[PDB]
């Protein structure tokens, strides 16, 4: 008796920090695992298939423009040759409330590749967006 | 030889003083397009965006010093940092610069010795 | 062609095709009431008339433009904006063969519309001359909700600028202009904002504790343009520190301030603090 | 901010448009090449370095 | 621009809209009823009157963000949050020649809603001024629903926050932070829990009865934080075994903790159980 | 009390000077900074990333064609060799009155490399329109 | 006061001739100028970007067809080996009577490469339409 | 970057130039006209900074 | 993975060095600078772990 039914958590509830600070964005995605894949073949019929090396991590993150708001494009700035400052992003799944975690996805060493600013449509009614495509190292998901 | 008249730790070397009159005349003549025009924010900002483009310039072929441009330059220009009500209601549009330069080097010491 | 941008643009361009459908309409002599409403639900007429309905106004998107607001130097006065309006009508005739009088009256508006691809009283605006109407079914509604019988109607699309209210009227031109240019040390804001902020941590005492109730404590200076063997800055201090701390770092910051001796020297440049402000420091 | 000027005095110049005078007269061609210089080396060597 | 979000921004929006329509519509020496409901079906007009109807209200996802809940360590409360609410109104002129009173009143109307993109009492808001209408279909149901003739209409669309009703009041700050670094034995958690089922299926006899009761039976151990020549962890099992050798499993489970002995050892480390819990074992 | 919201700046609130006068246009894209990834592994796992070689800005600007205006065709007509003169290119985000800037978008060194006439099409009711495409040195976003 | 608002051409007011003779046709498109881009690099960091060589116009014509008129065709098929008659084409944009010129568009040395055929289908109640496609030297505009 | 520190030296000793090759003069490219020269030199050394 | 055991070694003696090479300065590129060096030895054996 009493048979209990789950649901998905909403895509929606989820708060994301870059470095160690809080920032209300519009947008994540691309927080996905690749491996390569390793094939050997033999004469007799044998087939090895193993995993091979894994992939970097390619992120977008998205989100409107406000006014005195320009802490992406100064990170995105500050590139000297090969050195930038490289910090850790971690998107968590929050309930309804907001007040507890029920998933995270931890990326370690993100650093900025490109920037796209707002495309100036003066026929168009809608909000200027801005958005930053990172670089990392590693992606873990971690259970609450 | 390369010393002005006035041995000062500014405008001791003839390059410094050249430089900046340079700059001078170069940023007097950048910001000359905003006459005739209203003595509010967006002429401050057009003219702030002239000079840091010039300055920039500059920068880039190696005349200021700093690995950086914020450590090279900065300019100010605004209502309440370069210009006051009284300022305004005259027609006048005051923005400061501050540059850093690079200095020659004027003497070298070989030290001899024979330990090696 | 130049168009006047107006306020009261409706009135306008009613009165303009006021004037060419009575133009085309009172040709032959015959004299046809014309009416800007519809008439009432399930009304008679006594008389035959056309009706020029006004039934939908929108901001025209595809002509919006991004311009900058127009100054005028010898009035010192900036100009109001405006909005581009797009209003479109629909003409019909109402009664009191394939020669009949309805047809013959279709046939003048239908004329007066066409030559008016460019309107008379308003050459600069943007119109759309008997587009493309709806299928049956839409007609059908529209004359279920005027409870009559269907008919003929032709449609008609202008664009024209309204005037805004928001104009300013003391906006002093640009006469005279001022610039100097001084020298700065080759030094970094993030650099000096460290050391002042590890030479704090120092004088406060250097305890861990110190440093927990300084995590959260954001100093910045800025250039003071007010001497030649140091330099002269602006410390700011904002942030959130314990309850024990906030008088002792507010009595260092005035120490600072009152002594004239450098507190810090990087890359051989000693920094002086000339002014503070700490009175956005939360201390809690 | 850079004028055409600037430009003449300090851009690399473009290998496209060319003039060549063969004798007295001047011949348009779609193609030069093979105006290198080459020097030989001469070596010597001894017994002590 | 900042707007407050509130638990009331209905009616601030219908205050704030009352205030501007009055303002440009009282501006002749003309009173005019403003009202903010449909007449009656098939009602009759004493008085012209301007209808302001509130049709639609949705949650604008477009202005949806993930943002985090707010906090304020000087209070120790957690701020509510707040969810965005599109509003959209039709603003309709009742009546009691191209100059008629019923333009005007639109113009006036018209004037009023282009002069006020950004709201005067919520400059914060976000705000679409007569956007593209519907079809002449829509228009048509819309006025048979009202069972009235077809009237101009203008539309106004508005997006304001709306504030939860969910906030804590005794969320203490952190203040004191304390950390403990001790050493780990480099071992694996598997090899320790197959370690330890293979040493219970050999003291429970061995038997292929045994490794059948055994097959849906999870053991799990996790380091106790509470001696170096041995380690001690935690020893949790749970799953379905049958009846017979429930009792004797957890007979073997409280013999392992009342030993002190190393029961199993793996790379050199002897493992050492401390602490069991086999109360989510079903032995059906 | 008292939550602060703040909304994202609408995108049709823009005005473009180029050079040293304003013109009034109807779409700007393209603004984005773009780096290079630089990649190196070794046999022990390590693997590094840097950022590379920032790329050239690509924009193209949008506007309805007017009686007696040629000047978008006269500068990219003026084009002798290599020889052309730059121009500098500032986009700004503007309040809702026009009369205060928020945020500037500044363009170094931008000369024209295509352009775009009308698509003469004698079925259609729209407005003829011209585009320009512009080939820049570096954009910087600096707040107001 | 008395402010002035000036609306773009529409685009359907146009006239095309074609060597010395108007020949009404229905849409015409390709009318670009395009340069190519040359960029060289300093090993300290300088990188120039300089206009390159122009590329040759491409355009393309669309009309009806109609009971004798295949003058299109004759000037497609005159071709012998690499003889062809090459012609100047003119697109003006008028006034809304006709009677006056605003801007002119000046296409020279233009020659056919391709004609298109209408598609023959029984069960469409549209117009056949036939296309031809021009490569020509350059384009320039004039503001009359 | 900005040219104001070095990383690593490499250093040439007495380098003269043996070949020297002009651009090639095409007129369907589209590049910058590029010189090459080449050198003989003694020894060269490597120096960390 | 990570490096706690050997799979297989390859064994070299007496190697020394005979050539050396230094990265390519190339402003257009976007790769790291990698040098070579080249080695001459006496025998390689392979032992199995």
């Amino acid at each position: 008796e009493q048979i209990a039914v789950e649901y998905p958590i909403p895509t929606y509830r989820f708060v994301v920090s870059v470095g160690d600070e809080q920032i209300p964005f519009n947008n994540v995605s691309g927080l996905d695992v690749h491996y390569d894949v390793i094939e050997y073949k033999d004469g007799i019929g044998n087939y090895y298939k193993m995993p091979g090396q894994r992939q970097s991590i390619n992120i977008t993150l998205r989100k409107g423009v406000f006014p005195g708001d320009t802490k992406l494009f100064d990170w995105i700035n500050s590139i000297q040759l090969n050195q930038v400052e490289k910090k850790d992003i971690a998107i968590s799944l929050t309930n309804e409330a907001g007040t507890e975690i029920l998933m995270t996805w931890n990326v370690a060493n993100a650093f900025p590749t490109s920037f796209t600013s707002p495309s100036f449509d003066a026929t168009s009614n809608e909000i200027a967006v801005q958005e930053i495509a990172l670089t990392a190292d590693r992606v873990t998901i971690q259970a609450a | 030889g390369a010393r002005t008249l006035e041995d000062n730790d500014n405008w001791r070397y003839i390059p410094v003083r050249r430089l900046f009159n340079s700059a001078e005349r170069d940023i007097k003549n950048a910001m000359s397009f905003a006459v005739f025009e209203p003595n509010s924010q967006p002429t401050w900002e057009r003219v702030r965006s002239a000079v840091n483009n010039y300055l920039y310039s500059l920068w880039q072929q190696g005349g200021l010093a700093g690995n950086k441009p914020d450590d090279a330059y900065f300019v100010q220009i605004g209502k309440d940092i370069t210009m006051t009500d009284d300022d305004i209601k005259q027609g006048k549009m005051i923005i400061k610069i501050g540059m850093a330069a690079v200095r020659p080097a004027e003497f070298i010491i070989l030290q001899f010795t024979q330990n090696t | 062609t130049i168009i006047i941008a107006s306020d009261n643009a409706i009135i306008e361009i009613n009165q303009a095709l006021n004037t060419i459908l009575s133009q085309y309409l009172n040709i032959t002599g015959q004299n046809i009431d014309i009416r800007f409403d519809l008439p009432e639900i399930n009304s008679i007429q006594s008389e035959p008339t056309v009706s020029v309905f006004l039934y939908e106004i929108h901001e025209d998107l595809q002509l919006r433009s991004a311009e900058s607001r127009r100054y005028n130097p010898s009035t010192n006065t900036l100009l109001p904006g405006w909005v581009n309006i797009n209003c479109n009508y629909l003409i019909t005739y109402w009664d009191a063969q394939p020669n009949n009088q309805a047809a013959q009256v279709m046939t003048r508006i239908l004329n007066a519309l066409i030559n008016n691809r460019q309107l008379t009283g308003l050459p600069g605006a943007y119109t759309r001359i008997i587009p493309q109407q709806e299928n049956l079914n839409s007609l059908g509604n529209f004359w279920q909700a005027l409870g009559n019988r269907p008919r003929l109607s032709l449609l008609y699309s202008i664009t024209v600028p309204m005037k805004l209210k928001n104009i300013e009227d003391n906006v002093i031109p640009v006469s005279k202009i001022s610039a100097s240019v001084d020298q700065k040390p080759n030094l970094d804001n993030s650099q000096i904002n460290q050391a002042l902020i590890d030479k704090l941590c120092v004088e406060l005492g250097g305890t861990e504790d110190v440093r927990l109730a300084l995590a959260k404590v954001n100093l910045t200076t800025k250039p003071d343009t007010e001497n030649q063997e140091n330099e002269s800055v602006i410390v700011e201090v904002s942030g959130i520190t314990s309850v024990t701390y906030l008088p002792q770092i507010k009595d260092t910051l005035t120490k600072w301030k009152s002594s004239q001796e450098a507190i810090v020297k990087i890359n051989g440049v000693s920094i002086v603090v000339s002014k503070e402000n700490a009175d956005k420091l939360i201390g809690i | 901010a850079i004028t055409p000027e600037q430009i003449a005095v300090e851009y690399p110049i473009p290998t496209y448009r060319f003039v060549v005078s063969v004798g007295d007269e001047q011949i348009p061609f779609n193609n030069v090449s093979g105006l290198d210089v080459h020097y030989d080396v001469i070596e010597y060597k001894d017994g002590i370095g």
